RNA sequence: GUAGUUGGCGGGUUAAAGGCCCGCCAAGCCGAAGACGGGUAGGGGCGGUGAGAGCCGCGAGCCCCGAGAUGGGCACUGAGACAAGGGCCCAGGCCCUACGGGGUGCAGCAGGCGCGAAUACUCCGCAAUGCGGGCAACCGCGACGGGGCUACCCCGAGUGCCGGGCGAAGAGCCCGGCUUUUGCCCGGUCUAAAAAGCCGGGAGAAUAAGCGGGGGGCAAGUCUGGUGUCAGCCGCCGCGGUAAUACCAGCUCCGCGAGUGGUCGGGGUGUUUACUGGGCUUAAAGCGCCCGUAGCCGGCCCGGCAAGUCGCUCCUGAAAUCCCCGGGCUCAACCCGGGGGCCGGGGGCGAUACUGCCGGGCUAGGGGGCGGGAGAGGCCGCCGGUACUCCGGGGGUAGGGGCGAAAUCCGUUAAUCCCCGGAGGACCACCAGUGGCGAAAGCGGGCGGCCAGAACGCGCCCGACGGUGAGGGGCGAAAGCCGGGGGAGCAAAGGGGAUUAGAUACCCCUGUAGUCCCGGCCGUAAACGAUGCGGGCUAGCUGUCGGUCGGGCUUAGGGCCCGGCCGGUGGCGAAGGGAAACCGUUAAGCCCGCCGCCUGGGGAGUACGGCCGCAAGGCUGAAACUUAAAGGAAUUGGCGGGGGGGCACCACAAGGGGUGAAGCUU
RNA sequence: GUGGGGGGACGAGCAGGGGGCUCCCAAGGGGGGUGAAGUCGUAACAAGGUAGCCGUAGGGGAACCUGCGGCUGGAUCACC
């Protein structure tokens, strides 16, 4: 039985990235999706990004750029605070100039670098480099 | 460590096999894993010039299948112990 | 044969419950939780004890070594409890006598068994009459 | 098994010649350094 | 499990609420989210260890709370005790006595005995810090303060410096010079007084280094003597049995040093407890299979809330301790001052992405359907196929049967073989397949009836109704057990004939349970894919099965061929994975859930307890002790009473001469 | 202020059973396991000389043998 469609899109992706493949079909969907996928595209690692209306919750077509060289849905969806942002920073990415992790926020889904901006936490979703 | 991918038998998806009795033997295993070997079989081979062709003498040929287990299908050579390499290869065990 | 078991966010006092389960494979930890070093040691968790020599008598190493170590029988003031305790150092033995209060100490070893070559043997003699033995045999000090 | 006895206890060290050995000082921590320093760093 | 137990009502008592206690009334209360029972333990601040998560309690000493004063009870006074140096009683000790009586229990500060591996002076002062009393001055205080003893923890130093010679560049000795920390003596200061400390003065190189080790790990000797698998070393690996770098000694070197070692316990080690972060095909490890309770995990969209979550703020989380900064002790250790934390509780104000709740709406997962097919799926009934055994009769003599060889055995009351009839029990040959069905066990003749479960096709219905599942269940080969029926063939046990050194086996003859059916029990298996169940993604090529769609043909058939999809079932094989064999869209790959199991071997599937069983037994399931490996996959070889090939008068075949017997030489 | 009898709550102690959890002691066993190699065979490893192993039942100086079903971890990845 289908459970995280996040964790289910990121793992598609990473597949597709894999493959070397061009373009990825990502079904089911759900807005958390769509705005993780806004955010990847904002720094890059994810290009174009065009919706289809099949009658059934709809589809995302999501174009490939080469970027990618690991991603991932972290699960379980930890609470974090502005304060402990760096050590899940140290924890999920190699590099202190190098990757993003993805946070959902009361002001929205961000990166971790945009949330330290803030100066806000929010619950972890997912890690990109 | 497993010899063989086939369990030594290509027994198929099921629980239970129905089973046979070897000849010259009874150790024997299911209806996979035996050996069916087939062999013309006739009465009297060549007297066909002094018989059938002679008289009115009408002869008649059955083909004949004999079961073996691995131990007499070993014994009478109709197996052998092939290498490795030569384990898959697909041969048919002479009729 | 996939995902641990236990992952849920709200899955915490479960997996703390499934991990504390699995402790009691271990040897070290089943040992240290029931009390068994207190229950069958013949030193009780003490690091040295007292005792009474009884006979003296001599262990064969084992099978590749060829040699008679040398050790003593010796009555534990405490408990009562006889165990053979091997005397160290050469000539180390003819320091010791019958009805000599000894103070016995463990062999050392793997996990507090037996030595090298010698079998079943967990402890040695490291005080006389009150004097150390390697005192003794260093002739440093001379046993009363 | 073996030849050994409680019989033949302390033999080789009471077999052994009593060779008189030279009274000896140890250096404090100081002149060790200082020693050790002389000879290997030094020639 | 509980029976004053849970609650209600009315009272008593109390300083005060309360089953605190009492009278009546009801059956309630707790429990698998683990009652009850047992075990262990005073709780916290805090401490050790690790880079950290974490683990441990050395959770002893210091501070806060608790309890106790030989065990168990009960009271007086008083604001306050059911009172450690106050009282009364029982118990159990002990001391004094003039025998009538009295006192006493150090878990107060010293001190003694005992126990144990394991331990301080029967010292000095109320000067500091405080307290009780007093208007006060003052008084008292084994609190507290001060020293003593003790390898208690941390800090700073000495056990000489300089040059020369001998020595080896070393140690050490000698020579010439310098210094006095330190040790010793004196004064001031200090101290409640002392001691120590500090200032100053005197002689003086003068007073001061050990512990462990040198075969690898692991820094340091293949130098010398002794011993000779003995004595001894040895955390592990390993030395020693004549030439020991490993033992005993000398010399010499190494590590740390006022310390250095031994044994224990904790942490590291250890990704061997795995949240970060392990594994379960074969190394330990998927329950034999399935149903499902709690729990955990759960589709999409919209609206409300703001519980989790996040931000800020406040009241807090005693002090000491910990981190940072400044300052003061000669620096230091340490003390003083400021900030932080001390992982948390609560209040206020905000945010709404995610989780949760509430409402409405969906169809993607799930369920229910309709249609034509597929299937050894099941239960029940009726029927057949040959084979077989036996029986009756007819033919025809004398053998048959068995084996490597036989023999037991069957046969002259006619066997084996052939024919004509009857009876009985099992099985369902070929077709037939890594073919099908089923959750597993398992299911193979035909027809019929009654059921079940899937796949395919669908603009059918409901609208998340789902996954997994501890505990709890139900099904579950063979053998076996209980009772009844049946019994052809086979056949444990048993009998006999052989073989062998033996043969209580392997071969032959025979033979009973059993195998079959009915009702029940058993509940195990190499119950295996040694591979839990659910869902998603990730090259392909090829055989086959079911449905369906497009084209072609047509044994005009429910048929055949090619192509697509869906769903099974095999083979090879991308990416990837693995110790490797190997897995690889039927994963052992990349992920998301939940359950079960593993933590070196032996002891040991043992012992005890419990439960289950008619019994056999089954399930669950240790420790003591012992051990340094047990183990997986693969490589080379060696070997084989496995296979294949080649060769040889130190092999054979075809031959010739011989030796082995006599006498003699050797 | 009292001295008798009785009732009441608390409640030691001594008499006793009841149970449990512990711990020792015991003539004798009872299955076991470690040594060092002593006897008897040769059960496993090679188609280990009767292929092996799993459960079960019977039998036997013993390793073990036999019956039934299962597995290959077989010595067969292979009919026509
Ligand atoms: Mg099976
Ligand atoms: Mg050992
Ligand atoms: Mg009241
Ligand atoms: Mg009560
Ligand atoms: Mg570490
Ligand atoms: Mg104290
Ligand atoms: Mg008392
Ligand atoms: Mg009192
Ligand atoms: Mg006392
Ligand atoms: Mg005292
Ligand atoms: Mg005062
Ligand atoms: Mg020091
Ligand atoms: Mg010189
Ligand atoms: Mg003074
Ligand atoms: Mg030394
Ligand atoms: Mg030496
Ligand atoms: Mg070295
Ligand atoms: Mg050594
Ligand atoms: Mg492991
Ligand atoms: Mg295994
Ligand atoms: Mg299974
Ligand atoms: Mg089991
Ligand atoms: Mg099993
Ligand atoms: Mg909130
Ligand atoms: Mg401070
Ligand atoms: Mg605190
Ligand atoms: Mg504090
Ligand atoms: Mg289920
Ligand atoms: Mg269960
Ligand atoms: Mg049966
Ligand atoms: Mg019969
Ligand atoms: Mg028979
Ligand atoms: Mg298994
Ligand atoms: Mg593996
Ligand atoms: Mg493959
Ligand atoms: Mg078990
Ligand atoms: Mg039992
Ligand atoms: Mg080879
Ligand atoms: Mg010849
Ligand atoms: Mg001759
Ligand atoms: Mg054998
Ligand atoms: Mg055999
Ligand atoms: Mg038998
Ligand atoms: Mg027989
Ligand atoms: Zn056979």
């Amino acid at each position: 039985v289908m459970l995280d469609l996040l964790s289910n899109a990121l793992t598609a992706i990473k597949n597709a990235e894999a493959m070397g493949k061009r373009q990825v079909v990502i079904w089911p969907v759900n807005k958390l999706i769509y705005y993780t996928l806004r955010v990847l595209q904002r720094y890059g690692y994810v290009g174009e990004i065009e919706y289809i209306d099949d009658g059934r919750g709809g589809k995302y077509v999501v174009q490939l750029l080469g970027k990618i060289n690991d991603i991932g849905a972290i699960r379980p969806r930890f609470p974090v605070k502005y304060r402990e942002i760096v050590e899940w920073e140290q924890k999920y990415l190699p590099a202190r100039q190098i990757g993003i992790l993805v946070i959902s926020t009361s002001q929205g889904v961000m990166s971790h670098l945009e949330a330290k901006e803030k100066k806000i936490g929010g619950v972890l979703l997912a890690y990109v480099y | 460590p497993k010899k063989r991918k086939n369990r030594g038998r290509k027994k198929g998806d099921k629980g239970r096999e129905p089973y046979v009795y070897c000849d010259n033997c009874g150790k024997v295993v299911p209806r996979s894993k035996a050996i069916r070997l087939t062999v013309p079989y006739s009465p009297v081979p060549p007297d066909l010039a002094r018989e059938l062709e002679k008289q009115g003498a009408i002869i008649s040929r059955y083909l004949v299948t004999k079961t073996y287990c691995i131990n007499c299908a070993v014994f009478f050579g109709i197996i052998k112990v092939r290498p490795r390499e030569e384990r898959k290869k697909r041969v048919p065990l002479q009729q | 044969p996939g995902k641990k078991s236990p992952y849920g966010l709200f899955a915490g006092g479960k997996l703390k419950k499934k991990r504390q389960k699995f402790r009691w494979n271990d040897v070290t930890y089943k040992r240290r939780m029931l009390g068994l070093a207190e229950k069958y040691d013949p030193l009780e968790g003490a690091p040295m004890a007292r005792g009474i020599v009884l006979e003296k008598v001599g262990v064969e190493a084992r099978k590749p070594n060829a040699a008679v170590r040398k050790c003593v029988r010796v009555q534990l003031v405490k408990n009562g409890k006889v165990v053979t305790a091997f005397v160290p150092y050469d000539g180390g033995l003819n320091y010791i006598n019958e009805h000599d209060e000894v103070i016995i100490e463990r062999i050392g070893g793997p996990e507090g068994k037996s030595l090298g070559d010698i079998p079943g043997v967990r402890f040695k003699v490291v005080k006389v009459n009150g004097v150390s033995l390697w005192a003794i045999w260093r002739g440093k000090k001379q046993k009363p | 098994p073996s030849h050994g006895s409680l019989t033949k206890a302390g033999k080789v060290r009471n077999q052994t010649p009593k060779i008189p050995a030279k009274p000896r000082k140890n250096l404090t921590p100081r002149r060790r350094n200082i020693r050790n320093y002389k000879r290997r760093v030094l020639y």
